[PDB]
This record gives C-alpha cells, structure tokens and sequence, in this order.
C-alpha cells in the first residue's frame, strides 16, 4: 500500500487553495497540494474585470470603505448570505489586494491628469488629483455605486495566480499535479485526507493529514453552455457529499453571465460596460434604461440577464444556426479604452467570432458562468465532517446569497485563502488524530477494487452520451427562468441518468493515463451534484436573487429566508436529502428590503424584517448623537469575528 | 594548472565562490573576433575588386598595401603580416565558434528534423552559418597561407595566373560563397544577437535588418563574381611560354 | 465548411511496452469557426478515445494546449481549420519536453522548476504593511513590468528554440524572459550579478545563439527578441 | 526529412521501438577512415622518402604514380584523383572525429585540470591526438588541395622548388610531427580500443603496442627530418633565373 | 513535522537485513530500508570463510 503524510492536505492548487497552502507551510506545517493540471493553469488565470476592494485611491474610489462595500454586498445577495461573513470579508479584502501588489502583481495605477471617462451617455472628461498618483486604480462594475473593482489591464486574474503560485515555490510547498483526489477519508465524521489516483501512472495512493481543504472551483460544467474551463466539473464539491456527512449549500443558486462570446461561451468582460460600453438589442438601441432605468448594464448577472431572454422570448432572437443572440458595441469607447484594458476581450473576439471589437458589436448571450454554492461550512471554514475546510468558489462559506457581485469572487479567493488559513493552521496544528491501518486500507482497497469493476465492465453505455446528455437538460430547464413542471421533468432524468451511469463500458482497457477511464468514475459524480441543484431548486418554491421561479416570481422572506443544505446520507439513495437552515434576522446589519434596483416592491415581506430595521434606527440615530465612528456602531448592529494577523483596521488615503 | 583552478573544477564555482566570469568573457571574443572577419572580408571585396577598373589601377593598390611610399617602391613581407595576422583571427574565430557546433548523432539528428518540420527563416540561416563555418576550415586555410607565403604574386598579372594556371577558381567560386553568407547572416545575426539598434520599435528593425542584410549581400554576390571573371578572362590570355607571369615583376617585382 | 479535412496525429505510449511510435489518421468534415480544440476533441468522444492531450481554458490564456501544428508550435485552441490551405492536418506534441502519451507532455513540472532556477518571485529585504498603505509605482512602471509577466508559460518558446532541442539544460526564451521582468520591478532589489549568478553560464544566456524562433511564435507577442539582448548586454558586461 | 525520422526524433526509438542502430555505424567510420588515413601516411612517408636516392629514382616513381606505363610518359590528372579522394577521406575523418571534441568552457576546464592532475599517459596521449587533430585543419588542407591541382610540379626538382621558393618547409615542418603523431598513437589506440591483438595475456600486449608504438614513429620522425632536409638543400641551390623549376619538364612534364 | 510511511520498515540493509525486505516486497509490501552506508558496503562483504550449509 501506498500511503503519504503531510500535516496539512490541500486539494486544489487553484487561486485560494494556494494562499491557502501559503498561510499553513509559512508556519511549520509540511503542507502538499494536488491538482488536475498544474497550478498556474487554474481557472483562476481565466479572470478578466478585477478583484473588489474596499480601497478607495481612485477620484471614484473615493470616500469608499468597508461598510459602503458590505452593504453593495450585502442588497447584492438579496438577503441570502451570511452577514456576519460578508463582514469578515470587506474588512480583509483592501490589506489582501495591498499585500499582493508587494508580492509583485502589477496593479494598474493612477495617474496625475485628466481622463476621457465614458460613463453611460458619454465622454465626461474625469481629473485624479495628484495626491493619488502612483496608487492602485480602479474601474467601475457590475452593480457598484463606487469604483472599487482593481485591475493589471483586463487579464487581472492572471498576474494574481501566479504572484501567489509563485510565492509558494519560494516556501518550499509540494505541488503534486496531474494528481486527483476521489473520495475523502473518514472514520467517526472525521476527515484524515484522501484517496487519490495519478492521473497519470494509474495508481491509487492515500493522502493522509491531520486537516484537509477541498477548493475544487465551480461546478459549471454540469451545464453545457459555460465560461467555466473544462476542469471545472465539480468531482471536488462531489466527493465531500458522498462522505454522506458534509452537506453542500444553495446548490441551486448558479449565477449567469450576460455577454459571453456566443456560441463558444468565452467571457467578454464587464469592463465592458463599466468602461462605457454597451449593449445594443436586436433593434439595436439600448434596452438598457427602456426595461431598467438605474442602467441595465451595471446591475446584477440575474438583472441583466433575464431581460436578455425577455427580448428573444418575444420571438426578437435575431439567431444564427446555432441560436438567437444579442451584441455589444464597444465600438464608441475608443481604441485606446479597448486595445488596451480589454485587450484579451478583443483578440478573444478576432480569433474566435472572426471580427474586430472597436469595430463592431459581437454575437454574445448569457451563459452560466460562476457556482455560489458548494461544501457548506461554518464561518471559520470548517464543515460537518470536523476536519475538512473549504474555500473559494468551490464551497459555500457564504458572504454570496443568491446572487455574487461582480469582482468578489477572486477577492473572496485570496481573502478567504487568508481567514480560513489561519483557522486550518490552528486546526492541523492542535487537533490530534487516530490513524487507523484498518480504515487507511478498507478505503484505498476499496478505491482500487472501484477502478477495476469499471475496467470489467461489461455494460453498454457511451459515457459521453451520458455526459453531454446531462449538460442538455442542466442548460434547457434549469435556465435563467425556471418553473414547475420543467424543474421535474429533469429531477427525473438527472436520475434516471445516474442510474444508466452505473453500467457504462469503455474501450481502452489500460489503467494508466487513461482519459476514456476518467470520464467514467468522472460523470456519476457530476450526476450527483446536478441532482443536487435540479432538486435543491425545484423544492426553493420562490423568486430569490438568481433563482428565477416564472411561478413563484415573489422573494417570499416569511417562508424563504433559509439555504438549501443538500446532503446525500446514504450510499443507495437517488436523490439528495434536502434539508432547510433558517436566517436570523436579529443578527443582520441590514435588514430585508429593496436592493437599490431589480423590479421594485417584488417581495412577501416579513415581519421581524421590520422590527429589526426600526430598533436599527434606534440604536443607529442614538450613538450618532452620543459622537460614536461607524466602526462603533457597526460593533453594536452586529459583531463579526477575525483572526489575530488580520484584525486591525486597514487604513486609507486621508484620515 | 593553478590552485584556483582546480578549485574551480572540483566545486564550480571561483575560490571567492562565484560562477566564474569566463564564459562571458568568452561569448564576447566569438562575436568579438566574428565581427572583425566580417568587415574585413567586405573591405578585402573592395580592396579587390579594384580589377574591374585597368590592370594599372588594380596594381597600384597592390603597392600600397606594400607601404611602396614609405619602404622604396614595394614590401611584400609586410603583406605576409597582414595575412599572419587575419590568419590568426581566422583561426581564434574557428575555435570559439565551433563550440556553438552540433555534435553527436542526436544533437544533429533533432535540430536537423526540427529545422525541416519548423520552416523557420532564422533558425534556418543559422544552420547555413554552422555549414559554411566548417566548409571555410578546408579552403580559407590554403587561401590564407598563400598571401602569407607569396606576398609578390599578387598583382594584376600575377594574380590572374595563380587563379587559371594554379588553379584557384575551382576553389575560389566556391569559398567565394561561403564567406559571403556566412559573413552576410553573421552580421545580422550579430546587430539583433546584442541588438545595437533595436530602438522604440526593436520589432521594425529587425525587420530592415533583415531586408537590409540581403541588399547589401546580393550586391557583393554579384561585384563578387565579377571580379572573379576578370581575373579568370586575365588568366587565359596568358600563353607566352617565354614569361614568368607568377612572378610578373615591374620594378619592387610583380 | 463541409469540406473533408485529414488529421495526421502522433502517437506512442512511452509506458506500454507494445506500443510502437505511429500515425493515425481521422477524417473529419469541416464546420465553420472550427478550432483544433473542437476537432482534437470529437475525435475522442466519437471516432477514438484512447487520444490523450490537455486541453483547460479554451481560451487562449491557460497556456496548456501547446503541440506541434503542421511543424509549429502553437496554441490549438486558438487555431482555426480554415487557415489550413490544402486540407492536412500533422498534429506532433511539443519536442523538449517530457512526454507522457500521444500528444500529452509535462509542460507543467519544468517551468514550475524553471521558475525556482531562476528565482521567480519579489525578492524584497522586508514586508510592508498589508495593514498600512501601498507603494507608490510610476502607472507606467507597472505598465512595462506587466507586459513580462503576461508569460503564460506554455512551452512554444521552448518547443522552438532549437537551441533548447541541442542542448537541454538550457534556460529557455520563457527563462530568461522571466529574469528581466523581476530586474525592472521596482519591489524587486536584486543586483546585477545577483542574476549573473542564475544565468552567467553557458547554459543560461550564454547558450542562447539567437535564432529568434522563440520571439516568433510566442502566442502572446512578447518582446523576447530585443529584451534576451537585452539582458545579454548587462550579463556580459558584469564584474 | 522521412516519417520515421520525425518519429525516431519525437520517441528516441526507432518506428519499431528500438534504439538506432546509427551510433555504431558512426563509431565504425570514426575508427574506419582514421585507420585508412593512418597507413596511407606510413606508405606516403615512403613513395615521398625516396628522394634520399638520387632525384632519378624518386623521379621515377612519381611517374609510375601517374600511370606513365599504360598513359604515355605521364598522366597528372590521375594524381589529382588520389588526392581529390584522400582529401574526401580526410574530411569525413575530421567530421565524425570532432564529435569526440570537449566542447565549451566546462567540458574544456576540467578535462584539462584532470589531465595535470593524474599525469596518466595514455590519457595525456589522448590530448595531443585531439589538439594535433584540430591543427591539421588548417595546415593539411592547403597541401592536399595542391597534389590535386598542381600534380605535375611533383618531381625531384619540381617539388624542391615547391618547399622553398613557395615557402612550404613553414608548414612541412610543423605538418611532419602533427601527422606523425596523431597517426602513430591514432593507432595504438586503435589496436587498444578493438583489442585485434588481446590474446591471453592482452596485459602485455598492450605493453609491446606501447612500445612498439615509439620505435615505428621514431623512425618516421627521423627518416622523416632527412627526407625533409634533402628537398630543402635541392631546393635552395636553384638560381638560374631562367628556369622554370615549378615546371621543370623533362617528357610528359615535370 | 515530516513523516513517511510503509508497510514495512527494515532498521540495517546488512546482508541480512536485505534478504528479509526481499520476501515482503515481493509480496506486495511496500517497504524501505535505512542504512548508515550504501549497502553494498555493509560488513557483509568483507567475509572471507565462507557459508555452512548441510550440502
Ligand atoms: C470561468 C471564469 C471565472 C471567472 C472569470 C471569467 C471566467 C471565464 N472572471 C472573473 C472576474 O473577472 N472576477 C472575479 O472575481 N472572478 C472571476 N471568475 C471566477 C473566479 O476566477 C473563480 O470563482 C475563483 O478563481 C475560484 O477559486 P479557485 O481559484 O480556487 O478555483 P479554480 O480556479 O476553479 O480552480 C480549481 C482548482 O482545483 C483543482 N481541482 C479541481 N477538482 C480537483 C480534484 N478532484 N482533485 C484535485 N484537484 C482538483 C483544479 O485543477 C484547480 O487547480
Ligand atoms: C567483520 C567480519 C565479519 C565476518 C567475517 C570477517 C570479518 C572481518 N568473515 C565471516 C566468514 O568468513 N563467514 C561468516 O559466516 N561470517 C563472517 N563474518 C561475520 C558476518 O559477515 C556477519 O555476522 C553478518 O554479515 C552479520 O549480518 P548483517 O549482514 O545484517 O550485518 P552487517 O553486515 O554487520 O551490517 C550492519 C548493517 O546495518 C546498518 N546499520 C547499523 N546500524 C544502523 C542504524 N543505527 N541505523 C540504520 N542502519 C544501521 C549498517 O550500515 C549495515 O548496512
Ligand atoms: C572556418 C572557420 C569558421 C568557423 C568554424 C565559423 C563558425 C561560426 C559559427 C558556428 C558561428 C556561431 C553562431 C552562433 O553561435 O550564434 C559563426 C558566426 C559568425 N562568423 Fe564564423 N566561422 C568561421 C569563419 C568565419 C569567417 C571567415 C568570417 C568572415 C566573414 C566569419 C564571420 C562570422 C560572423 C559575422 C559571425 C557572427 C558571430 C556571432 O554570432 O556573434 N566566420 N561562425
Ligand atoms: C591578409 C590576407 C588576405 C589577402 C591580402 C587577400 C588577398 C586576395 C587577393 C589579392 C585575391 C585574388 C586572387 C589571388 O591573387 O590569389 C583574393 C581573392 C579572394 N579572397 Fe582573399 N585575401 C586575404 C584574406 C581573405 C580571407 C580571410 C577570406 C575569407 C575567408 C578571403 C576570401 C577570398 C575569396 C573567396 C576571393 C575571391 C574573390 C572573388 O573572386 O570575388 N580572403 N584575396
Ligand atoms: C584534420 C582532421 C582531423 C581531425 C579533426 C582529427 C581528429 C581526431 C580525433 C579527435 C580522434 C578521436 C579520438 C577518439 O575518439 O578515440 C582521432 C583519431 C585518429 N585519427 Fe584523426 N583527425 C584528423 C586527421 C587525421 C589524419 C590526417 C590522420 C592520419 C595519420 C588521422 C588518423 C587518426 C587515427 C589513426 C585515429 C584513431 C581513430 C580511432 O580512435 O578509432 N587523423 N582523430
Ligand atoms: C594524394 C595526396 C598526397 C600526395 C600525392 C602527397 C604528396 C607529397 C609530396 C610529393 C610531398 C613533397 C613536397 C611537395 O612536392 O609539395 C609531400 C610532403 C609531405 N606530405 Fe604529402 N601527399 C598527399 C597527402 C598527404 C596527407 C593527407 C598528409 C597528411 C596530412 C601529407 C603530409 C605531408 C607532409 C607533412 C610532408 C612532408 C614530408 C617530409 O618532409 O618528411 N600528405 N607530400
Ligand atoms: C554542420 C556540421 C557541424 C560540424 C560538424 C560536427 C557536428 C555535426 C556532425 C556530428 C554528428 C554526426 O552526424 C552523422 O554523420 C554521418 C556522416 O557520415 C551522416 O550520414 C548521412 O549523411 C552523409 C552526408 O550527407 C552521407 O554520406 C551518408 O550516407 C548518410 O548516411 C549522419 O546522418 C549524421 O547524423
Ligand atoms: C583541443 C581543442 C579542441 C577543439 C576546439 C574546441 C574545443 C576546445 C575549446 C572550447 C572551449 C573554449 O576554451 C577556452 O578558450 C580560450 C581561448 O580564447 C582559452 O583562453 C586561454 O587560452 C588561450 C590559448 O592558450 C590564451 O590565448 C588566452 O589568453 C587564455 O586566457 C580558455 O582558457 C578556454 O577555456
Ligand atoms: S514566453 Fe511566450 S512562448 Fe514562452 S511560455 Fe510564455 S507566452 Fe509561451
Ligand atoms: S529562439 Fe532560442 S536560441 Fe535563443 S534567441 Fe530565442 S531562445
Ligand atoms: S486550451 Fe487553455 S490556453 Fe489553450
Ligand atoms: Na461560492
């Protein structure tokens, strides 16, 4: 038998579990670090708009703060997430993107002089002092009444991944690509690591660690029409929920975005439009302030996207052989905003849809495009299986809700890196575990035995008929606008399906650098998670945030203010065991109400909501009066919790 | 050997432990040394391609080079220096610039491959250089010997005869076109291998150098066999059996 | 589109002791807007799934996808059909590395370990605080100190310096690339003949002959050319 | 390039998984022409040494050589083939034999360094085959052209002219011990490195062909150095002026 | 802390020492084997006699 130790696992060599891996090796844990291909190769690379900071250098990031983002955040997640998160979160962020400009990432920076914004109409002509010279800039997103989204030109998440990846190369960390975890290692819900096979000898090895992080990425491959790369599967989120301990959250909250390159799927950036671009119909005009006057663009992925559908649905699809489609004329935002700061977004559109972006409009279409939900755990980062951490879009730590803001989720990867590092140190560094020979065979014996029945197979399924068939009833029903009827006649398929993915047969036999063999133990996983989010979502009988019900289109707060926590108990079992955890509303800075856009007064209101809000005012008008900072009150409101290293508060550009 | 270099040998690294600075020192005469020969070998195309311009004309340089005005009216001994001398930077080029050679069945088997599959204009050309360079090892030496041996055989008679009557030709057509691409490319490969004028457009130079490198080539191809028929055509009208014409002496002789 | 195309594919299983280096042709029909990505992969899900190769982004910026296109190396992904004249299609996985099967090679492990050779990482003395402030950059400092970083560490640069075939020990385009890119970085203190050290040897800069195969192909358009001069003309100089 | 070269190039195994064959063909010629190269020099040292008996009988066989007995009185053109073909082989020798040359700064360091460290003979022999090696670059190559351009000047008078009034006892005389030296040991480690003569005590062999070796190119060294002052002497009492002794014709020429 | 792991350690790769960790490996055990020096450099080889065996 094979075994390795190190006293901190962490798999998933992504963005966040590699700071993750960073705050843990700098302390004396011998950490390892597997991953499907090599790490600066991560989807993480692939990130376009910017990482959000409460920072406020630029003339438009200014006077921002942590409270100005965390409510952003907050009437972003149209009450859904974890407030006392969130909150973590904002107050970490700004000394997060700070420590990685010294790390070496080259962020964007102002300059002294006058620019030529476009705004929504037009050229404005924008003037930086020049007490902001030389400072980290910013750009305006999806969804912000304030310029705190940063930038290195428009492939940001690329200098980022590799400053960090980087970093852990110079610590000394174990990267082990072409390495997959498939099943996770516990014995009295405790997580000890994990079953991992070489994608390329073949061959099964237990990984073994006193604690245990899974930041796996997305899911949105379980969709056929994603931005998501093609390692973005979720097998990850699935071995944790077939431990039938952990259970994953909001499964069925999946965020859509609204211009990616259509057909192909590939992202075309929201500063796009937080640049001054904007999106023509089919007329070609501006549906923009015509169906949400606050602007169509710059408002959330389920705002300006639904309308996206409203328009074709209406037969206006002025489609291709492929389907209907809309376009995006960067055209007028000239060719200095686009050749460069979306310079990918143009070779992207010349290499791909054939043409030229200060030229044109391109033939674009919402698509899936991030995953909220995934491995539910606390607000330290552990879950229900004590021992196993989570972070990054991978799991549902859950400072999200039904709806992410543009530019939080690689904030949220580095940041949470950093909080969840902390309390994964501590955990490997205290907990003591009982390693059992016993249990370390029966679960690596028992991985082996799985590969071979798979190689004996005899059945007559073609996986990849399985597999793309899956993907076609994700995309068809479970779409931007769900309903009733359609949210059943997939349930049932998606199990119907993860019943014929039992008896599927391949051809090469050779149990090494096999893909065909990959794809076979690959599918039933991602079958299991698409039942997870078909049935999390069918059972959410209400319209929240990106969960779009045609049939329950009301945000109802009395009945709905709780998360999804898919579990999957038993091994037989077809279909998730969905239980409800409901929010306290005595514990929220900000209480129910309007989200500053969307379609207005759409919510069965609730009660507590109320009173909550009124004795907020109280408290809040109270210690104004008695002379109190926001941080005062905002102690009072609601207290959040933080590690030692990243408690004091961060300090910005005039004081 | 001394004790710094077996240290030196037996570590890797200077008695002061550092990554000795020779191989720079180095890179820096194979590129050094390279460059001399190359312009050398421009102005030695002019310098003789006077033969196209009167037997006299051509024959007068020939003195010149001889410090007639200096030593009576010729020296042919301070030729054999100038040969001695770009006979040893000929040599100092070879065995610095062999080192950047193939040299194994592999080594040559891949590169070779990949140069076939690639189609690259560059990384073709260097072969080119790497192959003349070897070839220039077999017939530059006779050539360079001899300006060193017979510096008075070189006139506008005397010259003409070693070319037909020593038979030169065979040999001079051919390294003619060695030492005019391996000196072409080199050069260009010289201006972007330390890119003297790289600029605000590094990318637009290498492009003129590259356009340049043939113009100014395919113009010393042309002069060059021009002056090689001449002395050719020279060289058979020469039957008089009753004249040393190797030694067609006029005064300092010729 | 419609028009029948010929892929010539490589293949060998380094680790199957019956497994002989071959061709194998498939003949798949053209569509418009056809990537190798696409083509590459109905080849797996359809005709043969034995086919090993890495694909991840799809996008053109992971760097993954890199073999040998009809003799050049390249990103396919990003490579279109129609730009093929005659129709044959010769797909070989980049030379000069550490081949795994058919068209998968370990690009991975050798830049993850280039990147240590050289040191790739802000090299800084102390920390600031990530409390406090930032460090003031000049906006077009970390404009230039961008346009290196944007390596995305593919291989194409390695597959075709046929200097790197030779002779293998060689630090590559993609290394000395990354040497400057941390000279000009402000944050950065290192000296001279600090990078002397990592490569002032006839396996670092030295062993470069300038064929100018790397500046060539690089997918992303760097200015490999002019800065491995560049860095040539300081390295030769040190001491 | 073939499908199979691309393949042996991308695999390092032959189209039928093995490892090529090449390597051992090429390891062949390396010791093939250089023991060709390396008699034919004994047997030159020999048909050239006959000028130490009267300048009829050297005249003599430099006729014969020219097939006088089957083409007239004289055929040069004949010689030209012999030294057009040694020169062939001399090439190839050169071309697969540099394969075994240090190359760059390290390989060349320390090989040295151990060289003077050890003080081991047969090591140190080695050396002088692959510094000689390189000199014949230069120096042979001018010689062979000439016996293949000029192959009539080859005589008992004509070829005294040659080594003074051309100025080749410069070279002869360098030429004379690198050839000699780089052939004899070229040999015994040649008779090492197959072993044809091991036996049943090849500790002893090993011991005569070391010593063997000495005697056989001592006495090359020597009837080499008379053969050389002989052509020097005939060559400096020469001083009619009008005389052509580069041509000094006696039927079919000389 | 670094930690490897076996199924079978073997503190001596002596003559002995050596024999014993070839019937496991052989046996699926994976296994190691520690030693002050290269083991073809044990103590072993210096034996001189002979081996006793009942012939
Ligand atoms: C797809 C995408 C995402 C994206 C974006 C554009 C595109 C096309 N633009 C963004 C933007 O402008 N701003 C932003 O804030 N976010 C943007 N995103 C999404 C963002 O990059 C992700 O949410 C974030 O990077 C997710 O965190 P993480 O870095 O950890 O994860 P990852 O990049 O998806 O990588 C997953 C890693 O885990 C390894 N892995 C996966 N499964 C396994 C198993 N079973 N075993 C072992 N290792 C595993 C993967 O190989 C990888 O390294
Ligand atoms: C010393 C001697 C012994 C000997 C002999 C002549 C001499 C000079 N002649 C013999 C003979 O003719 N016939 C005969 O039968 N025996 C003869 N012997 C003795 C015999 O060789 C030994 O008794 C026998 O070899 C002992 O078994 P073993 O092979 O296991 O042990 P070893 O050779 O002594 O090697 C010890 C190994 O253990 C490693 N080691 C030791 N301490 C440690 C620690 N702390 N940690 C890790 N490894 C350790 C040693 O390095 C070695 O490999
Ligand atoms: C017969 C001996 C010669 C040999 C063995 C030889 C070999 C070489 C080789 C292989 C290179 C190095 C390519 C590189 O590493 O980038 C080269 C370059 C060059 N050689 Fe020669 N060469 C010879 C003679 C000459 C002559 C007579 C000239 C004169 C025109 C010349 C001019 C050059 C130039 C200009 C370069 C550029 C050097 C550099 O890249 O720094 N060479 N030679
Ligand atoms: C100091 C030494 C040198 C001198 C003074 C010299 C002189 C001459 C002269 C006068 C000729 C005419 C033919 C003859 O008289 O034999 C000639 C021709 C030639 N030389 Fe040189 N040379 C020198 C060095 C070189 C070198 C190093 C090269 C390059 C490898 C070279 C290449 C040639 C070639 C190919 C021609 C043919 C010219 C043509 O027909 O266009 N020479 N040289
Ligand atoms: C100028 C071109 C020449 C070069 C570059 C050269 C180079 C070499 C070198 C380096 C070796 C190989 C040592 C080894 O690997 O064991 C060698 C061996 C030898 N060479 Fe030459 N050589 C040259 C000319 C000659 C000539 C003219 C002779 C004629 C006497 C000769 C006779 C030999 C012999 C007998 C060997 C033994 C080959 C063997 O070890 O199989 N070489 N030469
Ligand atoms: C087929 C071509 C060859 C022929 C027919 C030939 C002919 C001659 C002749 C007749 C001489 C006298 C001087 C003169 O007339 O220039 C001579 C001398 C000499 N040859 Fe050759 N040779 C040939 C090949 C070689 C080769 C390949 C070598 C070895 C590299 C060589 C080395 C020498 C040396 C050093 C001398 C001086 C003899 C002494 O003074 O002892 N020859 N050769
Ligand atoms: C560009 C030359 C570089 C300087 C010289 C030293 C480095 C290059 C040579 C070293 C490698 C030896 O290379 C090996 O040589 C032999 C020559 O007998 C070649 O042999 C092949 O080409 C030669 C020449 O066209 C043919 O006569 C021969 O029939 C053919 O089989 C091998 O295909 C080559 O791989
Ligand atoms: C035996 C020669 C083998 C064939 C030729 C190719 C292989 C050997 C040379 C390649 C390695 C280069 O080797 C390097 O050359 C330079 C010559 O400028 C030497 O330089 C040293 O010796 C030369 C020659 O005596 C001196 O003029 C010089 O002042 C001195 O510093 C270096 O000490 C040597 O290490
Ligand atoms: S330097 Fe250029 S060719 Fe080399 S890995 Fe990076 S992008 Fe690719
Ligand atoms: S092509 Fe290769 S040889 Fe050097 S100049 Fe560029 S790295
Ligand atoms: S497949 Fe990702 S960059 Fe090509
Ligand atoms: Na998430």
């Amino acid at each position: 038998m094979k075994v390795q130790y190190c006293d901190s696992l962490v798999i998933g060599g992504g963005l966040a579990g590699l700071r993750a891996a960073v705050a843990t090796q700098q302390k004396g844990l011998s950490t390892i670090v597997l991953s499907l291909i090599p790490v600066k190769r991560s989807h993480s690379a692939a990130a376009q708009g910017g990482m959000q900071a409460s920072l406020g250098n630029s003339k438009m990031s200014d006077g921002d703060n942590e409270d100005l983002h965390f409510m952003d955040t907050v009437k972003g997640s149209d009450w859904g997430c974890d407030q006392k998160v969130a909150r973590m979160f904002v107050n970490t962020a700004p000394k997060a993107i700070r420590e990685l400009a010294a790390w070496g990432v080259p962020w964007t920076r102002i300059h002294k002089g006058d620019r030529m914004a476009i705004i929504n109409a037009q050229k404005t002509t924008i003037t930086e002092e020049d007490f902001r010279h030389g400072l980290i800039h910013s750009r305006d997103f999806g969804g912000t009444k304030k310029w705190r989204t940063c930038y290195t030109a428009d492939a940001t998440g690329h200098t980022m991944l590799f400053a960090v990846a980087n970093e852990c190369l110079k610590l000394g960390v174990s990267i082990q690509d072409r390495k997959e975890a498939i099943a996770l290692i516990h014995q009295d819900g405790k997580c000890y690591g994990a079953v991992v096979r070489d994608l390329v000898t073949g061959d099964i090895i237990a990984y073994v660690a006193k604690g245990t992080l899974i930041a796996t990425g997305g899911y949105g491959r379980i969709y056929k029409n994603t931005t998501n790369a093609v390692v973005c599967e979720g097998t990850g989120t699935a071995i944790a929920l077939e431990t039938g301990i952990a259970q994953l959250g909001n499964m069925e909250a999946v965020q859509f975005h609204p211009t990616p390159l259509f057909p192909s799927g590939i992202l075309l950036t929201e500063g796009c439009r937080g640049d001054g671009g904007i999106l023509r119909d089919v007329d070609g005009h501006r549906f923009m302030p015509d169906y949400e006057p606050e602007k169509k663009e710059l408002a959330s992925r389920d705002v300006v996207s639904r309308r996206m559908i409203e328009h074709i649905r209406k037969g206006k699809g002025v489609q291709s052989p492929y389907g209907q489609h809309l376009w995006l004329d960067i055209s007028i935002l000239g060719r200095k905003h686009i050749e460069t700061n979306l310079r990918d977004v143009q070779e992207i559109c010349e290499y791909f849809a054939g043409i030229d972006p200060a030229e044109k409009w391109a033939p674009v279409l919402p698509m899936q495009h991030y995953s909220m939900g995934g491995i539910r755990t606390d607000y330290r980062g552990e879950a229900k299986l004590k021992g196993l951490f989570s972070a990054g879009e991978a799991a549902c730590w859950d400072m999200h809700g039904f709806n992410r803001l543009g530019g939080n989720s690689v904030s949220e990867a580095v940041v949470a890196g950093m909080i969840v590092g902390e309390y994964f140190a501590e955990h490997c560094a205290n907990t003591q575990v009982d390693l059992e020979t016993k249990t370390l065979e029966k679960f690596v014996k028992g991985q082996e035995a799985y590969m071979k029945s798979l190689v004996e197979s005899k059945g007559t399924e073609d996986v990849f008929k399985i597999k793309n068939r899956m993907k076609d009833v994700m995309d068809d029903n479970v779409g931007i606008f769900r309903d009733g009827p359609h949210l059943e006649k997939a349930v049932k398929e998606l199990e119907e399906l993860y019943k014929k993915s039992k008896n599927v047969g391949i051809k090469n036999k050779r149990l090494h650098a096999n893909p065909e063999l990959e794809e076979a133990y690959r599918v039933p996983m991602m079958l299991k998670v698409a039942l997870c989010v078909a049935k999390g979502a069918l059972d959410r009988t209400e319209s929240r945030g990106a969960h779009n019900r045609e049939d329950y289109p009301k945000r109802d707060d009395i009945n709905w203010l709780n998360r999804t926590l898919a579990s999957w108990p038993n091994p037989e079992q077809t279909l998730p065991t969905l239980e409800y955890e409901a929010l306290d509303v005595n514990e929220m800075e900000i209480a129910p109400g309007y989200r500053g856009y969307g379609a207005k007064g759409n919510y069965i209101e609730n009660p507590l909501s109320v009173k909550r809000q009124e004795e907020i005012d109280k408290i809040q008008s109270e210690l104004e009066a008695a002379g109190k900072d926001r941080h005062a009150i905002q102690e009072a409101l609601m207290p959040y919790e933080l590690p030692a290293k990243y408690k004091a508060r961060n300090e910005r550009l005039g004081d | 050997m001394t004790n710094e270099s077996i240290l030196e040998s037996y570590s890797g690294v200077t008695p002061e432990r550092k990554k000795s600075r020779m191989p720079a020192k180095l890179d820096w005469w194979q590129s050094a040394t390279g460059l001399f020969l190359g312009l050398f070998m421009i102005g030695h195309m002019f310098f003789v391609s006077t033969i196209l311009l009167g037997d006299n004309v051509m024959l007068w340089v020939t003195k010149k080079f001889q410090l007639d005005f200096i030593f009576e009216g010729g020296k042919p001994i301070v030729v054999s220096f100038l040969a001695a001398f770009v006979f040893a930077v000929f040599i100092a080029h070879a065995f610095l610039a062999m080192r950047k050679f193939p040299i194994n069945y592999r080594q040559y088997l891949t590169f070779k491959t990949h140069k076939d599959l690639m189609r690259h204009g560059d990384t073709t050309l260097w072969w080119i250089q790497a192959m003349t360079g070897f070839a220039m090892f077999f017939l530059g030496s006779v050539h360079l010997y001899i300006m060193m041996t017979q510096p008075q055989t070189i006139g506008p008679v005397s010259s003409s005869f070693r070319m037909v009557s020593e038979w030169m030709w065979p040999l001079y057509l051919v390294l003619l076109f060695a030492v005019e691409l391996h000196g072409s490319v080199g050069l260009y490969r010289l201006a972007v291998k330390w890119g003297w004028f790289d600029g605000e457009t590094p990318d637009k130079t290498r492009a003129n150098l590259k356009k340049l490198k043939t113009l100014m080539s395919a113009f010393l191809i042309v002069l060059g066999l021009l002056t090689f028929g001449a002395y050719v055509k020279k060289g058979l009208e020469q039957t008089d059996p009753n004249i040393d014409y190797k030694y067609f002496d006029y005064k300092r002789t010729h | 589109m419609g028009r029948m195309l010929t892929i010539r594919v490589f293949k060998y299983d380094p680790q199957s002791a019956v497994s002989k280096p071959h061709f194998q042709e498939y003949k798949i029909e053209e569509a418009p807007s056809m990537t190798i990505f696409i083509v590459l992969n109905m080849i797996r899900e359809t005709y043969d799934p034995d086919l090993n190769f890495d694909f991840v982004c799809r996008a053109g910026i992971c760097g993954s996808c890199g073999m040998m296109i009809n003799g050049r190396p390249s990103l396919a992904c990003r490579t279109l059909t129609k730009d093929f004249e005659d129709g044959v299609i010769t797909l070989l996985p980049l030379p000069a590395f550490k081949l795994i099967k058919d068209l998968s090679v370990d690009t991975g492990n050798w830049f993850n370990g280039m990147s240590q050779r050289v040191e790739s990482w802000i090299h800084a003395q102390k920390e600031h605080d990530i409390s406090k402030l930032e460090e003031r950059i000049e906006p077009e400092v970390a404009q230039e100190v961008f346009e290196l970083d944007r390596c995305i560490e593919c291989g194409c640069c390695i597959a075709a310096c046929g200097t790197k075939i030779m002779r293998e020990d060689f630090v590559g385009a993609a290394g000395l690339n990354r040497v400057v890119r941390f000279m000009i970085d402000p944050h950065d203190e290192r000296t001279d003949e600090d990078y002397y050290e990592l490569i002032g040897d006839d396996d670092g800069v030295f062993g470069c002959m300038t064929l100018l195969a790397c500046h060539d192909v690089c997918p992303k358009n760097l200015p490999l050319q002019s800065k491995i001069a560049y860095l040539r003309r300081k390295m030769v100089s040190v001491n």
